[PDB]
C-alpha cells in the first residue's frame, strides 16, 4: 500500500519541517536575548 | 431530556411550532448537540 | 455498460505505473517530463472522476488517489496555481458529499494541498480564493473535530481519527503561517469558535 | 420554489452546503427584484 507510506511520509516531514522551524525559532530567541544581554549588561 | 424532545418531535396539530420551540429549549452526547 | 473494462484498464494502468515509479530505471521511467505528465493527468483524472455528483465513481477516484499519492511521494522532486484552484474545486465536491464515504478522498486532497503549498513557498495573496480556502478548511477541521471528539468520549478507529486531526492541525498550521498578520485568521475566528 | 422564496432558498441551500454559483446569482437577484417589485424611491428601499 504505497499510499499509505506517501501520505506518513507526508505527515512525518511536515512534522520535522515544524520542529525544525520551532527549534531554529528557539535558537533565534536565545541569541537574541543573549545579544541583548551582552549590550546591557 | 428525550422526552421533551420526543413531544418537540411528535407530529400533531396539538403541538404548534411555538410549544416546538419552547419544548426544543428545554431539552455519544456531541453528535446529539450537532444534530439537534 | 463499458464500466467493467475500462475499470480493469485503469487497474493495468495503476499497476504497471507502480511498478515502473518502483524501478524507474528499468522502465525508463526518469523522464521528469513523462513524469509531470502522469502526475498531471492522474490528478485531473482523480478531479473529473470525483465531479459526478450522482458509488463506482467513489471506489475510481479512491485507487486513482491512492495512485496520486504515492506517486507525488516518490515524484516531488520531479514535481501549481492551477492546481491550487483544481484541489480547491475538488475540496469542494468532497464537501458536498456525504461524509461517511468522503473521508479518504478529503485526507488525500488535503495531502495534496499541503504538497502544492510546500512546493513553493506562497504568500495569501498569490493563493486564489485563499479566504474560500480557509473557510473550508476550518469548516471541515470543525466537523471532523467535533465528530472525533464525540468519538473520543465516547469511548469511555483509533488512530484513523486522530491521524485526520493532526492532519488538519499541520494544515491550518501552515495556512496561518502563510498569513502572518492574521486579519483574514481574525475574521475565521470571528466567525467561529474553534 | 412553488411559492418562489429566494430568500428561504437560499437559507435552505445554505443549510445543505450545497454550492451553485450561478444559482445563488438567480436567488439574490430574485430578491432584489421581487422587493423592488412589492413595494413598487421606495423600490430601492425595498
Amino acid at each position: 500500500d504505497i499510499q499509505g507510506f506517501l501520505k506518513n511520509e507526508k505527515d512525518n516531514a511536515l512534522l520535522s519541517a515544524i520542529e525544525e522551524s520551532r527549534k531554529r525559532t528557539f535558537v533565534m530567541a536565545e541569541e537574541y536575548h543573549r545579544e541583548s544581554m551582552l549590550v546591557e549588561w | 431530556a428525550r422526552v421533551v424532545a420526543k413531544l418537540a418531535d411528535m407530529h400533531s396539530p396539538e403541538i404548534s411550532l411555538k410549544q416546538r420551540l419552547e419544548y426544543i429549549s428545554r431539552a455519544a452526547d456531541g453528535e446529539f448537540l450537532h444534530e439537534l | 455498460n463499458s464500466l467493467t473494462e475500462y475499470q480493469q484498464l485503469l487497474s493495468a494502468w495503476r499497476m504497471f505505473l507502480i511498478v515502473a515509479t518502483h524501478n524507474a530505471d528499468v522502465m525508463h521511467l526518469t523522464n521528469p517530463e513523462v513524469r509531470q505528465k502522469l502526475f498531471k493527468d492522474i490528478l485531473g483524472g482523480t478531479q473529473a472522476l470525483l465531479v459526478v455528483p450522482r458509488v463506482a465513481c467513489m471506489h475510481l477516484s479512491s485507487m486513482l488517489c491512492t495512485v496520486m499519492i504515492i506517486l507525488l511521494r516518490r515524484w516531488k522532486n520531479d514535481l501549481p496555481e492551477d492546481i491550487l484552484n483544481s484541489l480547491t474545486q475538488i475540496l469542494e465536491g468532497v464537501l458536498q458529499r456525504d461524509q461517511q464515504l468522503v473521508e479518504k478522498t478529503k485526507a488525500q486532497i488535503f495531502s495534496a494541498l499541503i504538497s502544492v503549498l510546500e512546493m513553493k513557498p506562497m504568500k495569501a495573496s498569490e493563493i486564489p480564493q485563499y479566504s474560500q480556502l480557509l473557510l473550508n478548511v476550518c469548516e471541515t477541521l470543525q466537523e471532523e473535530v467535533v465528530s472525533l471528539v464525540d468519538h473520543t468520549r465516547h469511548e469511555v478507529q483509533k488512530d484513523q481519527r486522530d491521524g485526520v486531526c493532526v492532519l488538519g492541525l499541520h494544515l491550518a498550521k501552515e495556512l496561518c503561517e502563510a498569513d502572518e498578520e492574521g486579519d483574514q485568521w481574525q475574521q475565521v475566528l470571528r466567525k467561529l469558535p474553534v | 420554489d412553488p411559492f418562489r422564496l429566494s430568500e428561504c432558498k437560499l437559507a435552505i441551500i445554505h443549510c445543505a452546503g450545497h454550492s451553485d454559483p450561478i444559482l445563488v446569482q438567480t436567488l439574490w437577484q430574485d430578491i432584489i427584484d421581487k422587493e423592488l417589485s412589492d413595494s413598487m424611491v421606495d423600490r430601492m428601499q425595498s
